[PDB]
């Protein structure tokens, strides 16, 4: 889908790291799975694996957080809540928004 | 210093797709590898109606420096246009598009394109960039609008 | 609206703003509309030091014809000055300010203002424009420079 592939292209551009960004898998069924590490902390280190089914952004993406500078107990809170404005930014490409939403943020403030 | 820029261009894009003025085009070009070039855009500006620029759609390329958005984009018409404020290279001579002047980081791509569209029928006497267009514009405006209408017809789909 | 003139004048303006001699002013006047009049300029020339003409800031208006830069501009002192080569209307009598003489289209506003400033302390014997000033200048230069210093002090800014 055009909006989705444009989002994928933009994300692939926004990051010009070395190990930034990867497309883990592509398929007509089940959709696209990709990985981003985006870095954030300054005081009191992120791997975000998004899954985009062929219904996204009308549907919810599958997420997962690894960040072994952080504990793991948060990752369930953070996945069960990066999920929220994911429901707010529903029906439209939300990945970029979430990504930049959380280097602002470590369930801070 | 490319991070703030690539992100900013990315704020520009989805806001543009969600809402943008009618007849206007602003699209980032796409790389051969399959990535997106946000620093380079292919845009189009429609001629205002009630004017000699009417029925016309005029194409221009937008280029962003790495220090964007504190620097302005370089806006170049391709093909180059017949206008008093457009260089033979197609570069647009505008006050808000130059840093030491009226450029602000707050200026949106939309605001730029609108300002240029305004400039189309309202040339600035203080910014001569093209000899022929400027001179004819001052000397015989009937003939000038003759050229504008022919050019507008050339770029009408 | 002369295209050739307005184009050249707009580049003279931008060049002046980028670089110009110290103490010199060259700004286009404002139309009743509130726009910019490139054909009419309000300028000021400071006296060179080592001379009797200093501490003075002397205001002059520069006027351009439609065939500029094929004609030289008309440089007129307002108010009119006491000088052998300045007319009672304040118009400046200079060779480079005359088409049939040493005027060239390549000459910049900067060069003109500098030449007039040069003319202030170095009058030309071959170009009488004001009779009394000229005569006094030739015969009794003591009174001439007395008047010049009084005038220079009179036109010293705040």
């Amino acid at each position: 889908a055009e909006p989705v592939q444009e989002e994928l292209s933009v994300l692939a551009a926004i990051f010009c790291r070395p190990h930034e960004w990867e497309v883990l898998s592509r398929s007509e069924t089940d959709g696209t799975v990709f990985r981003i590490h985006t870095k954030a902390e300054g005081f009191m280190p992120l791997e975000l694996v998004f899954h985009l089914p062929v219904n996204y952004p009308s549907c919810l993406p599958g997420i997962s957080i690894n960040s072994e500078q952080l504990t793991r107990a948060q990752c369930v809170t953070v996945k069960e809540k990066l999920l929220e404005q994911a429901e707010s930014l529903l029906s439209e490409p939300m990945v970029h928004e979430l990504v930049l939403w959380i280097q602002e943020n470590l369930r801070h403030a | 210093m490319s991070g703030i820029a690539l992100s900013r261009l990315a704020q520009e894009r989805k806001a543009w797709r969600k809402d943008h003025p009618f007849g206007f085009v602003a699209v980032p070009t796409k790389n051969p590898d399959g990535t997106m070039n946000l620093m380079n855009w292919e845009c189009a500006i429609p001629g205002k109606k009630g004017t000699p620029w009417e029925g016309g759609l005029f194409k221009l390329r937008m280029l962003f420096k790495d220090d964007y958005p504190s620097s302005p984009p370089k806006c170049k018409f391709e093909p180059p246009l017949f206008h008093p404020n457009v260089y033979p290279s197609g570069t647009v001579c505008l006050s808000i598009l130059e840093e030491d002047k009226d450029w602000r980081p707050a200026i949106t791509i939309k605001q730029i394109l609108l300002g240029i569209q305004e400039l189309l029928n309202e040339p600035n006497i203080q910014d001569p960039a093209q000899a022929e267009a400027y001179t004819i514009y001052c000397q015989n405006r009937v003939e000038y609008e003759k050229r504008v209408r022919a050019q507008a017809k050339k770029f009408a789909p």
